[PDB]
């Protein structure tokens, strides 16, 4: 749970030294980006049901997967699969936020490939529509912010697969 | 919003040696939110509530009543 | 083999069963996995941290007959120390001086408020967010929450998505009112008592009672 | 038994297939350590056959 | 910071950031060159601020330089000055964040048992922060001094 | 009012108003006038707004007007424009709160239960109430309408 | 716990097609067993104390086991087993009634040797106890359930072992 | 023991030994060589207390040793009588102990489910203890009897 | 939680033996001990405080450990080091006035190697600190209930090890 | 591996510092004890057989791990017990002689707690068998290295619980 | 593996659709890059030490991570230390010659974080490393390049974090 300001100290306080001028150009970056994100992060606050939606849409529906037997086929799949993007926007939103991606370390990728590798759920559909969830959002975003937002899909991506 | 209610609770007999006095007779503070809960408990014990009131002056604002 | 005893999500999400601390292991710093398939309403066979003739699965009416000398101190409230049972139970150490509660949240001394809500009003603290809600991957944290709150580890797969849907809706204050509001809560630990660890899983167990000096005897004639 | 894993992916190019590779190999790193089973690895007709 | 104060809030209660945790967000980043600014000023003066803040400990309460308290001797006095540097560094932290959560993480939380174990008199050391916060005053104009001090009042007030 | 809302958090953790929330509170009193400025020009387009509003929602959405649609008949088109001027009124009341305790409390908190009940479609009032959005920026100034619209969104996303 | 009938009906969703015939052919031959399967169970469930006492009195009693040291000496580990051989019987008797053993997969044999294993209870032992349960079983409800209880108890002791 | 029940006790509350915990230490380890006394009594005459309070059970309750009871035959009558003398020794561990805790766990939890799975009557189970309680009265002094005695009555009240 | 007393009746019911003349000779030992094994337990449950801080002042304070960059640093943990080391005396005193390790490995070693492995807590200077204190409250409890108590201490040093 | 002199090295390393005086008698100690751990490693390494048969006898056989269905059953399983019993034996003679368990918990420790639980190996039986083979090796070696050898057979024992 | 055409091509091919002309327009951007993309790999190839002992010495060297214990403090961890920045460059050169991310993905970035957390290697000193390094290289290839590189070095960064 850092954000980029906190990292920053962080690193500082663990050598033990007050904020270098390096650091202050770093914190200053952030500051310089906070104004296209805090927007991007509204603009998806609002959309969020819609992005899911239009994600589930272009990579999952009248495929093999919400075909029957394809594990997203049953209504308690389906309910389940939205549930868990809605998790991935919403954290992805929360990193673009605070410009790091370590909420998405603690809150989602710590345990998510065993589960569901466990669980029986196709990493590969998964990762599908956590991209299609990407240009979604570029969309929706902009794509100044859009860049932003990719970096921390990419993030799940990785963590996941 | 608290709702402070009186409930001679109705004897669950639930007492062998032990002690049922503190369950019998019960003044206790409810938020207004959990009052529902509280009423469902009060139905598995049996006896209603002899007084009930609420700490907050007015029982309802439309908006901002918090 | 048959099926192991590892939660059904998988064996990270299995705390270290220890006094405190929610030491979960980490999918990345030493890889160690083993994702086996936990059908969708599986059980954990649940050792009893008490006499085994009173266990949930078997002798389900039982839940709320003391452990004894055979389990761990239940701390009951009569009408003191109970508060520090609460703690104790609901972090697990006792709190730091300055974050403690105190009599803003400690009216039970006066008797306004009940041990349930006394544990409710810990469980939605800020320290117990900290600690075991905001470091943790959700379900390793629905997972510490419900051995903490409740006695006992997760059944299945159908408590954990049943807490799980909870969480995504409303968080962690929405997950804390489902386990202590739960039928089981109300059923063992009643509203008056403290709540006390009532299972354990079987590594639990090993780590416990396996170290030479807790053996005794047990494993040969 | 990790090492046993290490060695079929290093000397071999791939990965134990069964448990009656296991079995075998594991009793041979038991009764001769790494000096045998690299010898066995390698005598395996499987390497000379790849 | 303001947005992992945010951000925790939000996540504990399953909520895209809602819209006044956003403007509250929107204003920090806004003040971003003036926060750096004051906690530049105070890193510069971290000598002078220490120095006299510690003069000012040591009059205040000369019982912690007498014999029997805790920094008697050059040494342990050397380790109090360097703890009063630690502060301000945490107290610059504080200011850059925009929220005293760094603050707290570091240094504040169980600050009673740490100096308790210590020995150290826990009002005395917030009187130390307190003429911090009187120097830096001195170095900073009123309108940066009014933000730095609430850090500084902060650090005292936990550890009061 | 934020000043309420922190106000009754601090009360929980029996703690005097933090730095940070002593500068939200400070910032509201400061921005007061520009919220008020806000509110009066959005109530002078008060009819305005919702009357344009609700002819975008019906343009959007022609199953609303259609048979079958809950806004059938005169009548309930007249329940439905009343419904979007509703929201009108408690976002001026937030933008004035400088929260969204009022938005939340006076029309949100079981909105899904409440429309449910009446079978009404919840997304249809979120796509009404995006228009409303958008012309209240509109004919608010393009600076102040960037504010506005972060509390039309939290209105729009509690709607589902 | 998925029985014949649910089974069944599964495998046919899971394919997505109606119910076929042959799914028919086979959903009748379980309603055939149906009769031998519900006499049975009405006769375990009346006998069942018996049955272990049976069973009991033959493989553990008047053994090392239930001597000094043996793991069923004290009074709370003699009245734990028997309740353990309660959990076999009634538990095979489920799978009989269903047809399936996959209750005794999901709620009896999952993490079982792990537990018995951790709590020091010995495996062998439980194992011929629940042998002399399938005889005294078999014996009660005749040949036509005891082959059938047979293979469920069977099921138990494999995966105990 | 009484040393477990104080350092339990005192572990659930994470505190040291309170000096009244300490206090009950004390006296029980002062007290420690008459109750090995008492004990040892009990256990140099195992046979006459067993072999005594067996008769007065079949006295009492001549069902069980008729044919057609429980404990018909010398096989089975010798069964009835080492459970009488594995309930001595518990009893002798109790008094050791200074707890009933020994007793409780090895033969007390649970005999309602081993002796009613065995088929045994449980009342008359009570019968004899109650029996080699008296007998042991008339073994042991009247102060050491009375002590000796409360071990015995928690045995025969778990069983009725 | 086993003591001394229990543990002896306990060797003597595994053996279903009533409790013979060499056990009875062993719980003579620990009742003519008891005395001095409470007035040390009263002693160090009265210098707590001091003899965690001293402990801590001979092997921690001053050093890499509680600079910025080691473990302790932060008051955090500071405040969690000094928590663990009051932990470990006094589940050793518990021990002490028992006589048996059972306490300690129950309660307090039942995966403290992995949790600190986890943490990334120094087990070499959590040792360091536990002799530190076995030394400073030998001085305090006097050298023969010091000797008991080192056993415990000991232990406890054993198995973080 | 760290042998007891690599373990003093390495620690001064970590630090910086050259070997300090106080590191020089830990060294020096070691030396001492190295006439006795030798003389002690020749007794284990001729009579290792005898230890495994021995511990064995005592523990492991005519119980329920040996009878059929007991995991010791068949001759397979029983060569594979008393070759891990050797296993431990020859690591911790190895850790005798070096001073330090770092070769038990590199080459036996982990994992192998995982690979147990995995094939149904009981974890007691191990324990107890394991500590029968500390009895046996006190015997042989004398009770001066029979101290030693007990640490490291702890050891191995905390490992596998 | 994929470079921009095998994902042009795939991302049609799924389609079905023949290569539009958005299509051709991606394409033909990576084409008319060609040439400063080789430009700026030979460049790499040449310059590739010297880039990375600047790096080196501009963050990580005379620091605390070279400092004794700061796990780059022996000669094996600096020597393995300057080769994971090797490898980085590499890969980022292969990265920017497909001009898609999937090389990092496939072959850097599907174990680091295994690894590094394995090693305890200081994921932000390496962080801060390759940020060195991008400001490096961008300066020896140019500003186009440089920018090019940067993205691919960004992805690594961000994947580390
Ligand atoms: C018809 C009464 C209403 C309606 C429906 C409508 N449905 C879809 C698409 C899907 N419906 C499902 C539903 C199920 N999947 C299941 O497994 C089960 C139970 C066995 C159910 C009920 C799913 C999964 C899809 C999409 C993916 C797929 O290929 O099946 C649509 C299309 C949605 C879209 O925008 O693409 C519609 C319109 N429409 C109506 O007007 C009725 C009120
Ligand atoms: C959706 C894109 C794909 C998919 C997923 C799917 N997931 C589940 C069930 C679970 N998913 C999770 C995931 C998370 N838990 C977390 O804490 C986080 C981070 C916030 C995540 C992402 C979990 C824990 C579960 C388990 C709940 C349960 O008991 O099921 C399912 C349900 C499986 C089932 O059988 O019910 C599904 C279907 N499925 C798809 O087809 C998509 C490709
Ligand atoms: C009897 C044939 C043998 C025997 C058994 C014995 N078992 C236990 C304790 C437990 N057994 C279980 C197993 C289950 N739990 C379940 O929920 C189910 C249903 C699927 C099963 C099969 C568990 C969990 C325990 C732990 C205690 C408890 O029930 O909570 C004991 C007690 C051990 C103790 O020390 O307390 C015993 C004695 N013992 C024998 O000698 C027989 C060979
Ligand atoms: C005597 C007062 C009554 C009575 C008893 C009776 N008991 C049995 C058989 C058993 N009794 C036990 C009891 C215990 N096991 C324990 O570990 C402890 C605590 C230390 C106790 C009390 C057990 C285990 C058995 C089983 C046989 C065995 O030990 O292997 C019998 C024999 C019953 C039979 O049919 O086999 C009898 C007769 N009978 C009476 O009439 C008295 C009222
Ligand atoms: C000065 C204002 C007062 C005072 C203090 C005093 N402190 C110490 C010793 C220590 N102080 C710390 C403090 C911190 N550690 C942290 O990680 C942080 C946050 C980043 C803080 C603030 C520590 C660790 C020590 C221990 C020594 C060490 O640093 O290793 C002393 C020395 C006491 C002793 O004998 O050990 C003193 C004297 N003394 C005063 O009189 C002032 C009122
Ligand atoms: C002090 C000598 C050294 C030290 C320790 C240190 N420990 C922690 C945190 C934890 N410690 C534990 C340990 C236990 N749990 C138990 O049940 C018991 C026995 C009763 C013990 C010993 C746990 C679980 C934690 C984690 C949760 C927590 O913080 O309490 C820390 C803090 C680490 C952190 O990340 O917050 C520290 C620093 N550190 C030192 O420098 C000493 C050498
Ligand atoms: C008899 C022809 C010869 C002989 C044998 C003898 N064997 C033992 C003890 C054991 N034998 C076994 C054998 C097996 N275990 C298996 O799993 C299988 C295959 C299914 C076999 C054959 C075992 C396990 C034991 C140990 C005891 C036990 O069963 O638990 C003994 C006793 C040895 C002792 O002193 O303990 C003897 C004497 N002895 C002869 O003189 C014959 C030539
Ligand atoms: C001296 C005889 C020759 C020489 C050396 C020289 N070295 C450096 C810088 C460093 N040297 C090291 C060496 C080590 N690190 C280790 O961990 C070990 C083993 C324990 C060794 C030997 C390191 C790490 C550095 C980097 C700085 C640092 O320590 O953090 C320099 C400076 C290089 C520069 O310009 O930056 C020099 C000059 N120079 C000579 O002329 C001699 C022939
Ligand atoms: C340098 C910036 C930091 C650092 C690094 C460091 N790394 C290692 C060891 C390894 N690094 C890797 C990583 C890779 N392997 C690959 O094949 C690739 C490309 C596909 C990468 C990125 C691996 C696998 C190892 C371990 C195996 C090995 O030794 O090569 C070490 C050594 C740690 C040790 O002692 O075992 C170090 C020190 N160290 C720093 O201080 C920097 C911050």
């Amino acid at each position: 749970m850092q954000d980029a300001i906190t990292a920053v100290i962080n690193a500082s306080d663990v050598q033990g030294k007050y904020l270098d001028t390096a650091a202050m150009e770093k914190l200053k970056a952030y500051f310089a980006t906070g104004e296209l994100r805090v927007r991007a992060a509204s603009v998806i606050s609002a959309n969020a049901a819609n992005i899911v939606k239009e994600a589930v849409a272009k990579s999952l529906l009248y495929s093999d997967i919400t075909r029957p037997g394809g594990n997203m086929y049953t209504t308690r799949r389906y309910a389940a699969c939205i549930r868990d993007l809605d998790y991935y926007l919403r954290y992805a939103t929360y990193a673009m936020l605070a410009g790091d991606p370590s909420i998405l370390d603690e809150r989602v990728l710590n345990g998510l490939k065993e589960t569901y590798n466990s669980l029986g759920v196709p990493i590969a559909a998964t990762v599908q529509a956590i991209q299609a969830m990407k240009e979604v959002t570029a969309s929706l975003v902009g794509a100044d912010a859009g860049k932003e937002m990719g970096i921390y899909f990419d993030y799940i991506c990785s963590g996941l697969s | 919003r608290m709702f402070k209610i009186t409930a001679c609770v109705p004897s669950q007999t639930r007492i062998r040696t032990q002690r049922e006095l503190q369950n019998t007779y019960f003044t206790k503070l409810v938020p207004y939110e959990n009052w529902f809960r509280e009423q469902q408990r009060i139905q598995k014990m049996g006896g209603k509530i002899v007084k009930v009131e609420l700490f907050t002056g007015k029982p309802g604002v439309n908006t901002g009543l918090a | 083999q048959p099926l192991p005893d590892q939660h059904p999500y998988g064996s990270g999400n299995d705390p270290l069963e220890i006094q405190f601390g929610a030491i979960f292991p980490k999918e990345k710093k030493n890889p160690s996995a083993r994702p086996q398939p936990f059908n969708k309403d599986t059980r954990r066979i649940l050792i009893a941290r008490g006499p085994g003739i009173n266990n949930q699965v078997s002798n389900p009416g039982a839940r709320g007959l003391t452990p004894g000398t055979l389990g761990p101190k239940v701390f009951k409230l009569d009408q003191q120390r109970v508060i520090r049972a609460a703690y104790l139970q609901v972090f697990g150490r006792d709190v730091y001086e300055g974050q403690r509660q105190k009599v803003a949240e400690i009216k039970l001394e006066n008797g306004e408020i009940s041990v349930r809500e006394f544990v409710r009003i810990l469980a939605k603290s800020n320290l117990f967010r900290s600690l075991y809600w905001t470091p943790l991957y959700v379900t390793k944290a629905i997972e510490y929450i419900h051995r903490r709150l409740l006695g006992r580890p997760t059944y299945g797969r159908q408590e954990m998505n049943a807490y799980f849907d909870i969480a995504s809706k409303k968080g962690l204050y929405g997950l804390v009112d489902a386990i202590i509001d739960s039928q089981e809560y109300s059923e063992a630990f009643g509203e008056d008592t403290v709540p006390y660890e009532r299972y354990i899983t079987p590594q639990g167990l090993a780590l416990r009672s396996l170290r030479v000096g807790t053996i005794g005897e047990t494993g040969v004639p | 038994s990790r090492a046993l894993e290490l060695a079929f992916r290093h000397i071999l190019g791939r990965g134990p297939s069964s448990r009656e590779e296991v079995q075998t190999y594991f009793a041979i790193i038991s009764k001769g350590g790494l000096p045998a089973l690299v010898d066995a690895l390698v005598d395996s007709k499987e390497y000379s056959d790849y | 910071s303001v947005v992992t104060k945010s951000i925790v809030n939000a996540d504990a209660e399953a909520r895209y950031l809602s819209p006044g945790e956003l403007d509250r967000i929107k204003n920090f980043v806004s003040t971003g060159e003036r926060r750096l600014r004051i906690a530049q000023t105070l890193t510069e003066n971290r000598e002078r601020i220490v120095k006299q803040a510690g003069d000012q400990l040591f009059q205040k309460r000369p019982d912690v330089v007498s014999p029997g308290g805790n920094a008697y001797g050059e040494e342990m006095t050397a380790t109090c000055l360097r703890d009063l540097d630690y502060y301000l560094r945490l107290v610059t932290y504080g200011i850059v964040a925009g929220d005293v959560t760094p603050i707290e993480e570091i240094g504040l939380v169980g600050v009673r048992e740490m100096y308790n174990s210590l020995g150290t008199p826990i009002p005395a050391v917030a009187e130390g922060i307190r003429a911090m916060k009187n120097v830096a005053c001195s170095l900073l104009s009123a309108e940066d001094a009014a933000e730095a001090g609430s850090y500084f009042d902060f650090v005292i007030g936990a550890m009061q």
